[PDB]
């Protein structure tokens, strides 16, 4: 109605660019390094913890079967 | 001239800001702490 | 609190209360940013406290 | 109010309450320190055990 | 004073006195009256003086006993 | 730009160079009687190059001058509380005055 | 004497938060200080009973999980 | 002093040194309310509180283990 | 655990008092400065605020007789009292910080109460104390910063006091060796370095201030500019983790999203 | 009471002492508000930098280098500090 | 001296978006006149594509010393502490215990620490007094 927001010309170019980054993206050898890390390194990275330890962690009330405290003190002398 | 403001910073070492007045009783009532203690010393006898 | 979760209810609200108080003068840039820094680093601690509480339920079955 | 130029700061005369209130708190600290030190200085430094009397 | 370690409390006696777990040793007997003094005396420094120095004198003997039980252990290290 | 000796533009640059020359030394030396000496020493150093009309030596001395102020810069400069960078800066700034514009939302 | 020691500051905090506009400024600071003062007294009463007379308190309000 | 536009800004806390004209009238109106609430907390608190070390005597617990042994 | 809880209660009083008194120094001066390099010679002008700080500072320095002594010293006593390698290393770290506590405490008071004036002379003719409401809490905390540690010692640090709410395993009860096997030198060492170190620094600050202009020795200038920036951890956190962490979010936004 | 604000009467007095106390001002040089720091007072270009630095140090302010090059009469210094929030 | 924040590109080619090298607005002079005085930005100034990491709301950038200088000093600080710790551990210079560790009767309170049978005992017992 009364244009309560004092529109800034250079803000619009900023928002217009930030909403259209995908147009100017090019699949070079650097974008290929970041795609690999984020989609094939990390997902496979957690793809081994999620399977090397799946069904191998019986932690519910895991009792203690080992002494903790030393019984015989041997001085260095 | 050496230290051209000799007539402006003089009060930073005179009067209440002299070396004695600054350190004057920096320990609050040290002798008063002795003073009541001295009463208790001979009261202990 | 008599269980670890009630402690967590209080534990979080020190951060919410501090975030408001540290950034009390919200017109001062160094103070609005300082509230966010005090809120977020505590949440990093609270992120691990939640994880610890879970292992308490896993191993023992309760947080009392 | 006025500002007499080129005058040193005279020795202040704070309200009589503040000086007595300050010294009394300080006097207590020294009195308490001396009162305790007269009864526990060997024990503090280990010269005499508490049960030697 | 307390010139030697007093009679050791039996395990049935320690349970009934709610003695702390780490303070169950040769000096346990002297601790028992001291705790009763603290409760009515409000743990104050000036109230429980005789018993506290009586208790704390026992612990030094226990500490000295352990020293007397160290060179005994240490001699065996010099056996070979 | 082109350092023109005795020009007004160079007067300001020395005025700026000397303004930061005493402030930086003020921050390291917090006793007035010792601070007065340092100001005189620097003032006894802005007289050695006071009478120099050669631009070739002016750039090299001006390059050195900034390096000295940049080397001896105090990591924790003293700022007045209400000035920017202080402690009271933008504390309870009075609200901006502007008439309300009603809207039917 | 337990429920008073815990939730009294919460009552004082809310009074100035929402009723603060209606109770001025000076009359809003001292009410908040009043709410805390109640809790200070109630704590010492508990401290007397808990540390010295070995009494413990517990007020279970309602279940949560 | 200055103008802070408190004419339309009406938060729950007033803002900018706000004190209503009838602040004395509402002041006791809250003390009456607040004092009643604390009395409620003392009535609720004492009624429901309990000592967790006295609900079960020692003899009753000394037999629970013999049941679960 | 009993020692730490007791020292927690004590520290809540001789550290709350410091802030309030410091918050009164900043309020008393009409320029409302916070840098200690714009202070000096305030002892006569605001002697009540000085007295609260001085009593708090001595308690913070664990001077014998005060609340700090009954809580702070015994913790440091027991660093050597465990007689382990790790326990011994931390003892020196505590002992340095036990002395450092005595060194920067004197620095704060000297820079603000025993130094030649730095602020404009117009400030001093208006440098006074505050009202009674601002003064009442500081006096109440001042008393608790002297006597409270002595009265509450035996509740927590007493021998055999029943405190089963905090569990101490029987093999970990080393309180006996701490209070008996420490040589006399250790029981006074934090005080001897604290009192000697403070006075030595106090003379250097007063009569020999030419040494403490660190801009001469580049090694002492780099050292000063290192600890003054807080071990650069603020710079390492901002420029290398938050800045890096935000960049990961930018990479996902650009190369993935 | 606290500082009763800061009126130009008190402002001008504090500036005068700074000029009175500076021995680099040529002997004589009667100090009046309309007097210029160059002609009437005989302060060289580098002296004027020091005078303002003491002036900004006396009022606990920090005059920007861009604006401190424009203060050239004593009345300018009196007029400047008057309309300043951070003057104490 | 006044290095830009890390991870700031040098060349960006975003179609027809104007090319302007990044300027960190946090280091702008507060004393100059600005339309957006809090953010120190004049009206209608062009913005860098990654301007979110340069304006005031971005994390504060400390440019007092070189980052590799900071890592050098920060690592140097703990190198001395590691040196001090490592030297002691090598020769065992730290004091030895003056007495035997605290001992207890009843096989070191084995039963009192939840040892059901004589088989467990050492699984729960503390140090055991051998002078019963
Ligand atoms: C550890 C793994 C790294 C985890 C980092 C999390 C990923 C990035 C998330 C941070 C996003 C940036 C942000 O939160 O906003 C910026 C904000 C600015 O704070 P700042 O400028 O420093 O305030 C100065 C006031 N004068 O910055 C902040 O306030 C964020 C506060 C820090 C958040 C947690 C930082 C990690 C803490 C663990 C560090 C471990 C080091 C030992
Ligand atoms: C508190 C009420 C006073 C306690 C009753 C009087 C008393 O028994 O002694 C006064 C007490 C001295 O205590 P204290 O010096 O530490 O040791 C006893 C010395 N025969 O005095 C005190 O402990 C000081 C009490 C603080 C005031
Ligand atoms: C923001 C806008 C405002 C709107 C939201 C305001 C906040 C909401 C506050 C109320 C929240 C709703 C929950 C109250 C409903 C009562 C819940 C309840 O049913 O209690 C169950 C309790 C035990 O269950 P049972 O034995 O099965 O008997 C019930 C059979 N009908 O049976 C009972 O004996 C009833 C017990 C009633 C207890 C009173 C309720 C106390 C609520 C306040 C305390 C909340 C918990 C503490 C959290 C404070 C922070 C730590
Ligand atoms: C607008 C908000 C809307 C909120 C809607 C929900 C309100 C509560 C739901 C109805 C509760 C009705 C009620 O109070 O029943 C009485 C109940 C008795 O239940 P009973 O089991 O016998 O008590 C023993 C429990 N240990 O008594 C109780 O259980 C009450 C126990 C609560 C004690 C803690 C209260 C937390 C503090 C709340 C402060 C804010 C509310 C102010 C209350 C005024 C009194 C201070
Ligand atoms: C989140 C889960 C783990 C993901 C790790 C991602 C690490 C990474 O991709 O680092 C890349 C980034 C620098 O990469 P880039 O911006 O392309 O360098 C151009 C220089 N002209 O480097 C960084 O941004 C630092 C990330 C460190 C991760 C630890
Ligand atoms: C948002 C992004 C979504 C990403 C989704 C990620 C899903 C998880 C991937 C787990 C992969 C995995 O477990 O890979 C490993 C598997 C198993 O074979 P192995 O490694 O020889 O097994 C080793 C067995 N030992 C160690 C006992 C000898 O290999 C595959 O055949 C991978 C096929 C999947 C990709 C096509
Ligand atoms: C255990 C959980 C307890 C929760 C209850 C807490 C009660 C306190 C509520 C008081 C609200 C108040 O005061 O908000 C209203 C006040 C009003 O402005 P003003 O600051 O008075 O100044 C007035 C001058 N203005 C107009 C320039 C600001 O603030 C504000 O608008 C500030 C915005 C942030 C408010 C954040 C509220 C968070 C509430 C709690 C989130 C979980
Ligand atoms: C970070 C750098 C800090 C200083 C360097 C430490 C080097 C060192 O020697 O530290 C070694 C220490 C001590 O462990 P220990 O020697 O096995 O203790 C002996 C085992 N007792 C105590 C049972 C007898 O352990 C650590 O690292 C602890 C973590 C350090 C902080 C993270
Ligand atoms: C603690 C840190 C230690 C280190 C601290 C940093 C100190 C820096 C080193 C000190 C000396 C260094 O050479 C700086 C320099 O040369 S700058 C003087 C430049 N001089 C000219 O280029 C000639 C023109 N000279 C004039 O025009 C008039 O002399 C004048 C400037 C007064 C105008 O004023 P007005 O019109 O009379």
């Amino acid at each position: 109605g009364p244009h309560l927001l004092r529109e800034d010309a250079s803000f619009q170019r900023y928002g217009q660019l930030r909403d259209n980054l995908a147009t100017y993206w090019k699949f070079n050898r650097k974008a290929a390094r970041n795609v690999f890390i984020f989609l094939v390194a990390v997902p496979a990275g957690l793809g081994y913890l999620a399977y090397n330890y799946e069904g191998k962690t019986p932690f519910v009330g895991k009792r203690r079967t080992e002494p903790i405290f030393e019984q015989d003190y041997v001085p260095r002398k | 001239a050496g230290n051209p403001w000799k007539r402006r910073d003089a009060w930073r070492s005179q009067g209440a800001f002299t070396r004695a007045n600054r350190f004057r009783g920096a320990l609050p009532g040290f002798f008063w702490g002795l003073g009541a203690f001295g009463v208790y010393c001979v009261y202990e006898k | 609190g008599d269980n670890y979760l009630i402690l967590f209810v209080g534990w979080e609200f020190i951060g919410v209360a501090s975030y408001l108080l540290i950034s009390f003068w919200f017109t001062r840039f160094n103070a609005v940013k300082s509230g966010l820094s005090a809120l977020l680093i505590n949440r990093f601690g609270d992120a691990l406290l939640v994880l610890g509480l879970s292992y308490l339920v896993l191993v023992t079955g309760s947080v009392n | 109010f006025k500002y007499v130029r080129g005058a040193i700061v005279p020795k202040p005369k704070v309200h009589p309450g503040y000086v007595i209130t300050s010294k009394f708190l300080g006097g207590l600290m020294w009195f308490w320190i001396f009162y305790r030190a007269k009864q526990d200085y060997p024990v503090w430094f280990g010269l005499k055990h508490p049960w030697e009397h | 004073g307390v010139s030697e370690l007093p009679e050791l409390l039996s395990h049935e006696e320690m349970k009934q006195n709610k003695i702390p777990l780490a303070y169950r040793d040769r000096c346990a007997r002297l601790l028992v009256p001291l705790n009763k003094c603290r409760k009515e005396g409000w743990y104050m420094p000036w109230n429980c003086v005789q018993e506290r120095h009586d208790y704390e004198q026992c612990q030094y003997l226990d500490f000295k006993r352990r020293v007397k039980e160290l060179e005994e252990i240490k001699k065996q290290r010099d056996a070979a | 730009k082109a350092v023109v000796p005795f020009s007004e533009a160079n007067k300001k640059y020395v005025s700026s160079l000397y303004r930061k020359s005493l402030r930086t030394a003020h921050d390291w030396i917090n006793k007035t009687e010792f601070y007065r000496v340092k100001a005189s020493e620097i003032r006894s150093r802005f007289d050695a190059n006071k009478h120099i009309n050669d631009p070739n030596e002016l750039k090299v001395i001006f390059k050195e001058t900034e390096a000295l102020l940049e080397d001896y810069a105090h990591p924790d400069p003293i700022i007045p509380p209400c000035r920017p960078g202080g402690s009271k800066f933008e504390r309870n700034i009075p609200p901006r005055v502007e008439a309300r514009i009603p809207i039917d939302v | 004497m337990i429920l008073l020691c815990i939730f009294t500051p919460f009552l004082g905090s809310l009074i100035s938060g929402f009723f603060g506009r209606y109770i001025g400024v000076n009359s809003s600071k001292w009410i908040v200080c009043l709410s805390i003062f109640v809790s200070v007294v109630s704590t010492y009463i508990l401290f007397i009973d808990v540390i010295f007379n070995e009494i413990e308190y517990t007020y279970n309000i309602m279940n949560w999980l | 002093h200055h103008i802070h536009t408190p004419s339309y800004i009406k938060p729950p806390t007033g803002g900018w040194n706000f004190t209503p004209a009838n602040w004395k009238q509402n002041t006791v109106l809250v003390l009456v309310g607040f004092t009643a609430c604390c009395v409620g907390l003392y009535k609720l608190g004492e009624a429901g509180s309990y000592n967790p070390k006295l609900k079960y005597k020692e003899e009753e617990l000394s037999r629970w283990n013999q049941s679960a042994k | 655990y009993n020692l730490a809880l007791f020292h927690l209660i004590c520290h809540s009083f001789f550290k709350a008092l410091l802030f309030m008194s410091a918050g009164s120094v900043i309020h008393s001066i009409i320029s409302e400065y916070q840098d200690i390099r714009m202070y000096g010679g305030f002892r006569q002008f605001i002697p009540l605020a000085y007295t609260c700080i001085f009593i708090a500072s001595l308690s913070l320095m664990a001077i014998p007789g005060l609340t700090g002594f009954y809580s702070k010293d015994i913790i440091i006593e027991s660093m050597y009292g465990e007689y382990t390698f790790s326990g011994f290393i931390i003892y020196w770290f505590a002992l340095i910080s036990a002395t450092c506590t005595s060194l920067y405490s004197i620095r704060l008071i000297y820079y603000t109460f025993l130094n030649n004036p730095n602020s404009p002379k117009y400030i001093y003719i208006n440098l006074k104390e505050n009202d009674i409401v601002l003064i009442t809490p500081m006096i109440i905390l001042t008393i608790l910063s002297i006597f409270g540690g002595y009265l509450l010692r035996d509740i927590y640090l007493g021998m055999g006091s029943p405190f089963n709410e905090l569990f101490i395993h029987p093999n970990n009860l080393s309180l006996i060796e701490t209070e008996f096997s420490l040589p006399s030198i250790l029981k006074v060492l934090p005080l001897i370095t604290g009192l000697g170190g403070g006075l030595i620094l106090l003379l250097i600050y007063e009569f020999n201030y030419s040494l403490f202009l660190v801009y001469n020795n580049k090694n002492l200038s780099k050292l000063y500019s290192f600890f003054n920036q807080k071990i650069m951890f603020d710079q390492l956190l901002n420029n290398l983790i938050l800045r890096s962490g935000l960049n990961i979010g930018w990479l996902l936004n650009v190369h993935i999203d | 009471s606290s500082t009763p604000s800061l009126t130009k009467e008190i402002i001008y007095d504090r500036i005068v002492e700074i000029l009175e106390s500076y021995d680099n001002v040529k002997q004589g040089s009667t100090i009046s508000p309309a007097a210029s720091f160059s002609k009437d007072l005989g302060l060289d270009s580098l002296d004027t930098v020091e005078v303002l630095l003491e002036l900004e140090n006396e009022f606990s302010i920090l005059i920007p280098d861009n604006e401190a090059d424009e203060i050239k009469t004593v009345q300018q210094a009196v007029d400047y500090i008057a309309a300043q929030e951070d003057s104490i | 001296k006044s290095f830009l924040p890390h991870f700031i590109p040098k060349n960006y080619s975003y179609g027809d978006y104007p090319r302007l090298k990044p300027e960190n607005l946090q280091k702008r002079d507060p004393y100059l006149k600005y339309d957006d005085q809090a953010n120190k930005r004049n009206f209608n100034e062009p913005l860098h594509p990654q301007q979110d990491d340069l304006d005031m709301w971005a994390p504060d950038h400390f440019d007092f010393v070189q980052d590799s200088i900071a890592l050098k000093w920060f690592g140097t600080f703990f190198g001395v502490l590691a040196v001090f710790s490592s030297v002691i551990y090598i020769g065992g210079l730290y004091p030895e215990k003056p007495a035997n560790p605290r001992n207890y009767p009843f096989s070191g309170l084995a039963k009192d620490l939840g040892a059901s049978s004589e088989e467990d005992t050492l699984l729960y017992a503390a140090k055991i007094d051998k002078s019963i």
